[PDB]
């Protein structure tokens, strides 16, 4: 019949006070003693103290002394418990218990229904979201990659964990963990297991971890456990001839390795097939300063090298192995030593014909005998050192196993005519030094108006079997350039049918030059009325151009009728016949025997 | 269409006057210009020789000599449209021969030589035998 | 916090099995055990060491051997699940949580590890996680090993409720350390032992070189 | 497509006997050319007077040509290349190639022969008058 | 006679309460009102409230409302003041004051002796020690180095600062600062001035700063300021000719500086002596890990250079300054590896002209770049190594600045024709390795004999009565060596009267060449019937020589019809002559017969 | 914190000089001045603004000019040094600390600067110190300069007791800032002005490059 009746639940605030009643029935109140016990989740039950209804004697616990007060009403058979200065840690279920018998109060067999007391707030600190990534790439058959999101500094315990993709798609493979209290604050973590194929093929670089809390919702990006992949090579660095003065004739060689994402590498030095570990100092692999993109790193390696074997040209190869692949490099050689130089550099000046026809003054620097074409650089510089624009062109991989390059620059006619000096500068990785040339215009020249004569093949020497050869002789022109062209039937013939020679100087007529131009015909079309002209264009000519002509016939100055061609046969025949008649009449005369 | 109607050649002697013409049918204000082009499908620009003097673009080359041989071509153009170009007038030069007798052709000289031969033979044969018979008959 | 210490903090047993809860007291006084169902108030089951309370079934029986007291139930029931706490005078024990455990085939827990985040390490302390998901056996000995030195005191484990469908639990061990002490070691491991593994798992990670 | 016709030489002057060629860079697939002849610059008839011997005209599908092997003095004139273009009813025409056949006997020879012929003619006339006068006075 | 008597001092703890009595005498207690004033050090005086003895009326201050209780006894003429919930901030001296007159209680002229109350005087929080190092290197007679130690997070006020060296020697030149309270915690600093000589020469790198507090003593080492000075070693490294890559081919230079003491260094890259800062990358300065000696520092600067710029011989300089001392190092693509003594040696072979004129094939090893001519030896070694008798003569003066000498040896014609290996060895004492030059002519070039056609001067040329130009055209000779020389009567014309062209390839037939020769004859030596013979010599000709003759009236214009015309006129003229003569004879005879 | 303002936070005067203390009140009410000797209780010297109390020597005299009141003593004595504060009804001033100052030759304060320690910055906030040892004339105007921006409020001065032998005072101004605010500047200076110099000292330091 003994039963304990308690008051209802109450929601209090920090600093306030709570009061709970404990009605006892079915037994003598002044006989048994009542005690108050509070049971909080995650903690052992705590006895707040016992109260004696007879006389009001009470005994409160040391931890609750000064804040807990116990009273009771003998007539009403009800006990009271007052707890002032409530806090967040005081939130628990308050129940009143009585001993099974009056002799032993510790045997709490009868207990009340309990009056929960909730104390909201007190700290009010929102959780902070921290991303969690897998630390070890497990070598097992893991078809999914594990990622996590850790929430810390949460004063209360109420967190809802959600995971969403970049496309706002919710992740259903989420696994939450129980909240853990650390230093008066609750910490909770959530993990989401996403498929490896989805991470390796999806364009979403990170997952969105959403945590909902009463003090404010928080979101944090969770990057996937992936990195870039391309690190692998290195470069070597030699010191100069002056650089070997560490003491007696010593220096160090430097190898640099960069463009490395995945950290795992191995650095080593080799010399003619043996691993070198002497004087080798390896630095850490630090991160390159990149605003965005791959997280490639960089490292420099150093060997304290000696010059004695460097004079012996002992090799040094710097290698690294990354992503299961080995890279290689071995610094040596005396800056591409000699006995391997074969390059032809021709600086072609602009002719007068090209200037007067195409109106452009294009300096040209033809380079041949090349073995490769990666490093060649042709630069046209003016006389005063100011570089002129140039447009290199590499093509025509000749059967001679060499490549040809040309760099053409355009200049104004005024500067070229003034006598300025232009210097082609060819530089290449197979050369020890730049290969300079120079062209200019010989301003100190005169004009002397060449004379063009066109010659027949040969009186009867060439013209006996085939293949005649007519020459166009040009003599006397002073300014050392000319341009002869051959035409046949009103049309320019072909540049590959005739050969014109350079303006060589002359026999005794100082100051002027001469040239030639031969053309070859088949001689079945020479005694067949064909006509060839030789058009010669020179600067000193009155019209800057002229032309001559030979066909098969020398010349003539008559009208073909004022030479008496149609009557001469008649005159010859009549005079023969009448001379014979006179030679018969003379005898008839001389024979007369006149008395 | 005044092209195709210009003479195909001009005959002139060294140290003499050469008169060209450009007989266009345009509206009596066209800018005539006289050029000197090469033979056929050339590649070099023509030699501007100046406008016509005045009447109908006539060109007057004076003291003609051996350098002046070539094709001469007008380029009549009215207003702003494209020029229309004469075909050419090949100027050729030579020194004309004189002749002491009254030049009497050449075939005429051969014909007269033959005629005089015949006449001379007959005037030799007839009187000769005539007077040789007469004397012998007289004797 | 008190002299009375309860050995089994939690007990995952199926209906029909025997649940044993031990509590050793280092002081003179009668020891009593009370069972508190979820929501309901605690009910006295065993009093004075081995004397059964009124209405207590004969299945639950307590035994005392010197200072150690053990309460063993010979027949798990629907109403026998709950929280059992030992009380000595005014002091109460940490309690024992008896929970149902659905039987299933023994599986292998995928052992994982999470290093401290860059943002977390820069501001304040650092937490080292150790995820063990898809585990059929609830019992597991997850011991943190940093530079082959067994840590004790700074570890914090967490086990989620058994999955309704797969009947598998997940265990996460978060090792909370300071930024000024976590940099002294680089070899961090979580020795995870379970019935589904022939040998203990040694999933480790190296600081720096990742 | 009917491009303009142009004819290569504007003036040919050769000694008699030698061949002569005249080229007419027509348009290819527009029609067969046909040369014409014009003794002066007034009006041109067709030169169907091409004997199978001397004149013969051909066509290289982009260049039509006419060759006159035996050049004699009666060949002077202007030779055109009227081609009946087949896109409309009109005919193009290249402009002329004046052939003036020259002759042998360079100027010095001409002068010497003229002086000698003049001497012969004067001598013969003197003999004519002498032979007509002498018998009449002798037979007085 | 008015005097106020207060109770004795009391030492309380947090949470407890204090009670103070204030007895008044010499005046009517119920007449004047008593007030309570507490004086806390470092703070303004605070009035706790006033109490009226008549009726017990009191008025406590708002800040102390609820925690202050005022009581008094009219019969005993004594007042009471109770302050519950005492804290550390309540530690002050409580005094009772009375007004000078009953009308104005504010003019407190009579005050009691006071009752000081100490609440938890001992420091609870342990101080935090952080060493303090001088930040500015004062250059104004800094004969003493100032080092400090900062103590923070200390409760109340109890700190004792002591400074000792590594050798446990106490420092007497210590100057501490007054305690400052910030954020509820006291902060104190201690400073000590050490001699410059002791810091510079002492073996102690740090001093021991001892702080004594009631909550526990703490020690913090303060590093000794100012270190030694070392010169920064400078190194510059360059890539070899194989270290360039990328479409805009580029590589790196490194200026690695080490041994710069204090904390600082500057590094700059200069292009051709002009400052440049494009592409320069300098790593952050870092200390070198050394187990002993002063802490040395390292830095590496990186510059990127294009291969076009690097191969352009332009100078690249690293300019570094340290403690006001500037250092520079230069690097550029300079090799100059070979010796500058006589190196360029040409072994000119015997031309065909030489074989045709001198009747012996001679080898000519000509040494150039020669600076001294007392030890040079020239020897000609054949294919089998045997030598033949060479000859020497050394050029003098400065034909090409340097001197030169000639080595010549005559060998049989068949030896050269067979194309055996021939070598000339040049040896000089200045040359460590005797340079060897080789020459041979074994080939399979065919022997196509030339064709010599001789052309008379053009008719247009002779009309000017100035000069005439005769061409001896040689065409179709397969080896490219020919020898043309003219002949006037029987003796060769002097070689300045003709110019012979170089052999050029023939376009008509590949693998065959042609050449011209030009003689000028002054239009009267041609017009007076002289003859000219062009004597061509070549390998494939029958007896190594041919000759063509052209002498004014040879042949020319054929014109068969023209010759028929001339013969017809000649016939007509002769028959006219004969006819006229026959007429003369007939007429003379018949006039003789008539007379 | 109150309406009563006591500008004389410190007073370094020698026996014989005149000490001037001001107290501005922004409320209606009589103003009184009290003197508190070391250890002894406060004593009323001036009451009702300018009325002398009993036993007050004629050397001390108070004056009132609108809201500002001035209490000046014309003759410093051994017993005239102490703590003087103004009182207005229940509100009192901060007090004036009058202390003896032995006269000596004007000295030059050796100005220095201490950057925050690496360990101090790693854990919490940072402190910028500036010590001026061996300085005569305790009055000194030390103004912290961070990137030529005169700070106000975040500074904290500290002056040691006058040396018995050298009669020189040492003043140190510790400027405390936060780690998230100290990284926005690198040019830190403390402008120290005194009678012994000609132009105020500007001993500065640059963070990072040391
Ligand atoms: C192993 C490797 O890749 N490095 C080689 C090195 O051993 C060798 O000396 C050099 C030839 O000089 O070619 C490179
Ligand atoms: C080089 O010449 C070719 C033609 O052969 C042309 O296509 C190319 O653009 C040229 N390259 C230049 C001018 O850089
Ligand atoms: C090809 O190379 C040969 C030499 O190997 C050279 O003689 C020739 O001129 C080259 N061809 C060219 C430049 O077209
Ligand atoms: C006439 O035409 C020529 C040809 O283009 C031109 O150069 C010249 O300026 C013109 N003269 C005028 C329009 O007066
Ligand atoms: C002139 O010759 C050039 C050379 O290619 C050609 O393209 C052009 O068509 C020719 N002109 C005529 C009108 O045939
Ligand atoms: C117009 O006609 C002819 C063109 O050849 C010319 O002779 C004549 O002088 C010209 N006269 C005028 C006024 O243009
Ligand atoms: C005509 O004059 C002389 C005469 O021979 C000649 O030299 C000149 O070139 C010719 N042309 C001109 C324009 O004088
Ligand atoms: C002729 O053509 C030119 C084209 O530039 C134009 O500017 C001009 O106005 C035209 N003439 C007239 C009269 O409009
Ligand atoms: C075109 O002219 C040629 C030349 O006579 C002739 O052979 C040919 O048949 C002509 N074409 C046609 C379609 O009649
Ligand atoms: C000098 O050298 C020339 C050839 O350069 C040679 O003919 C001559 O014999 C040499 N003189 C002597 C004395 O050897
Ligand atoms: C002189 O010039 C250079 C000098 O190095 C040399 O190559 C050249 O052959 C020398 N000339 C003669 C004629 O010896």
């Amino acid at each position: 019949q003994v039963q304990l009746v308690q008051s209802g639940g109450q929601m209090k605030k920090p600093g306030e006070s709570m009061r709970i009643s404990c009605r006892a029935s079915g037994y003598e109140f002044i006989d048994c003693t009542l005690n108050w016990i509070r049971l909080a989740p995650g903690k052992r039950p705590e006895w707040m103290g016992w109260l004696k209804p007879r006389g009001g004697a009470v005994n409160y616990a040391r931890p609750l002394q000064g804040r807990v007060t116990m009273t009771r009403d003998v007539y009403s058979d009800t006990a009271f418990l007052e707890l002032r200065s409530l806090t967040v840690d005081d939130t628990a279920v308050y129940f009143c218990t009585r001993g099974k018998n009056c002799d032993y109060n510790w045997d709490f067999e009868h207990w009340g229904r309990g009056t929960p007391v909730i104390v909201s707030s007190g700290s009010a600190s929102a959780p902070t979201l921290f991303p969690l990534v897998s630390c070890e790439n497990s070598p097992s058959d893991t078809s999914s990659v594990a990622v996590g999101c850790l929430a810390q500094d949460f004063l209360p315990d109420s967190i809802t964990f959600s995971w969403k993709y970049k496309n706002n798609s919710d992740i259903s493979s989420t696994r939450g963990f129980p909240s853990v209290l650390r230093g008066g604050k609750y910490a909770a973590t959530s993990q989401v297991l996403l498929p490896s194929k989805d991470v390796m093929q999806g364009t979403d670089e990170h997952v969105v971890c959403k945590v909902q809390h009463p003090n404010g919702n928080k979101e944090k990006n969770v990057p996937l456990p992936v990195i870039a992949e391309l690190p692998p090579k290195v470069s070597v660095f030699v010191p100069p001839r002056d650089g070997f003065f560490g003491n007696p004739r010593k220096s160090k060689l430097i190898c640099q390795a960069t463009g490395f994402s995945p950290r795992q590498i191995q650095v080593s030095w080799l010399r003619e097939g043996k691993q070198v570990g002497s004087g080798v100092t390896t630095d850490q692999v630090q991160a390159e300063a990149k605003e965005s993109g791959p997280t490639t790193y960089k490292v420099t390696s150093t060997l304290t090298i000696k010059e004695s074997d460097w004079l012996g040209q002992s090799m040094f190869t710097c290698r690294v192995d990354h992503r299961g692949l080995t890279f290689q490099q071995n610094a040596s050689s005396m800056c591409v030593p000699d006995q391997d130089t074969a390059i032809r550099v021709f600086a072609i000046p602009p002719s007068f014909a090209s200037i007067f026809l195409t109106k452009s003054t294009k300096l040209t620097c033809l380079v041949t005998d090349l073995t490769t074409y990666d490093s060649v650089t042709i630069s046209w510089t003016r006389q005063n050192g100011e570089a002129v624009k140039t447009h290199t062109n590499i093509s025509e991989s000749h059967p001679n196993a060499t490549f040809s390059a040309v760099g053409e620059a355009s200049i104004c006619e005024d500067d070229w005519n003034s006598g300025e000096r232009f210097t082609c500068t060819v530089t290449h990785t197979d050369l020890p030094s730049p290969l300079k040339q120079t062209i200019s215009r010989p301003k100190g020249v005169a004009l002397h108006r060449p004379d063009v004569y066109l010659l027949p093949p040969a009186r009867e020497q060439l013209n006996l079997r085939e293949s005649a050869t007519i020459t166009c002789l040009v003599t006397g022109f002073s300014p050392a350039d000319v341009f002869v062209q051959w035409m046949q039937r009103g049309q320019p013939l072909s540049p590959e049918k005739y050969v014109t020679s350079a303006p060589m100087p002359e026999p005794q007529a100082p100051g002027r030059y001469f040239a030639h131009s031969i053309l070859t015909v088949s001689e079945e079309e020479w005694n067949t009325g064909e006509t060839y002209t030789c058009v010669v264009a020179h600067e000193a000519l009155p019209n800057r151009v002229t032309e001559r002509t030979v066909d098969k016939s020398t010349e003539g100055e008559v009208s073909a009728d004022e030479e008496g061609f149609e009557n001469l046969w008649a005159t010859a025949s009549t005079f023969i016949v009448l001379f014979l008649l006179s030679l018969f009449y003379s005898t008839t005369v001389t024979l007369f025997k006149v008395k | 269409l005044w092209m195709h109607k210009v003479p195909a050649s001009l005959m002139v002697s060294l140290g003499e006057d050469a008169h060209f013409q450009c007989p266009h049918n345009s509206s009596n204000n066209a800018n005539v210009t006289w050029w000197r082009v090469l033979h056929g499908n050339y590649t070099w620009p023509p030699e501007f020789l100046g406008p016509g003097e005045d009447p109908n673009g006539t060109l007057i080359i004076q003291n003609v000599n051996k350098s002046h041989g070539g094709i001469y071509v007008c380029r009549v153009q009215e207003g702003n449209e494209s020029y229309q170009q004469s075909c050419g007038t090949y100027l050729r030069v030579r020194q004309p021969p004189p002749r002491p007798f009254l030049d009497m052709g050449e075939g005429t000289k051969n014909r007269i030589i033959t005629a005089e031969g015949i006449i001379l033979l007959f005037c030799a044969v007839v009187p000769g035998t005539l007077l040789l018979f007469r004397k012998r008959w007289q004797n | 916090e008190i002299v009375l210490t309860q050995s089994p903090g939690t007990l995952s047993l199926s209906p029909g099995e025997t649940a044993i809860i031990s509590c050793r007291t280092s002081q003179y006084g009668s020891l009593a055990w009370y069972q508190q169902r979820p929501g309901q108030a605690p009910r006295l089951v065993i009093y004075s060491g081995s004397t059964r309370a009124a209405g207590i079934p004969d299945r639950f029986s307590g035994s005392r051997w010197g200072p150690d007291y053990n309460l063993t139930i010979s027949n798990l029931e629907s109403g026998d699940f709950g929280v059992y706490y030992c009380q000595q005078y005014e002091f109460f024990g940490q309690g024992t949580k008896v929970q149902v455990d659905i039987k299933r085939t023994v599986a292998a827990p995928s052992v994982f590890i999470f290093p401290p985040s860059d943002e977390q390490l820069k501001s304040g302390t650092a937490s080292v996680v150790c995820l063990l998901n898809n585990f059929y056996p609830r019992e597991a000995k997850v011991q943190w090993k940093v530079d082959n030195a067994l840590q004790s005191g700074n570890s914090q484990e967490s086990v989620t409720e058994q999955d309704s469908k797969d009947s598998t639990y997940s265990l996460s061990s978060t090792l909370t350390l300071s930024k000024a002490d976590y940099e002294k070691h680089k070899v961090y491991a979580c020795e995870v032992t379970h019935q589904g593994l022939s040998s203990p798992v040694t999933k480790s990670f190296n600081r720096g070189e990742c | 497509a009917c491009s303009r016709i142009w004819q290569s030489p504007r003036f040919i002057a050769r000694k008699r006997g030698f061949t002569v060629k005249m080229h007419c860079y027509m348009n290819s697939a527009s029609g067969n050319v046909s040369w014409l002849w014009k003794q002066e610059m007034d009006e041109n008839p067709q030169q169907l007077k091409l004997e199978k011997g001397r004149m013969e005209e051909s066509q290289n599908e982009s260049l039509a040509t006419l060759t006159i092997q035996g050049i004699r003095f009666e060949d002077n004139g202007i030779y055109f290349c009227q081609q009946k273009c087949n896109n409309t009813s009109e005919v193009y025409q290249g402009c002329g190639t004046e052939l003036r056949v020259m002759g042998f006997s360079t100027l010095a020879q001409l002068k010497q022969r003229n002086t000698l012929k003049d001497g012969i003619i004067m001598i013969q006339t003197l003999l004519i008058i002498l032979f007509i006068i002498v018998p009449i006075f002798l037979l007085l």
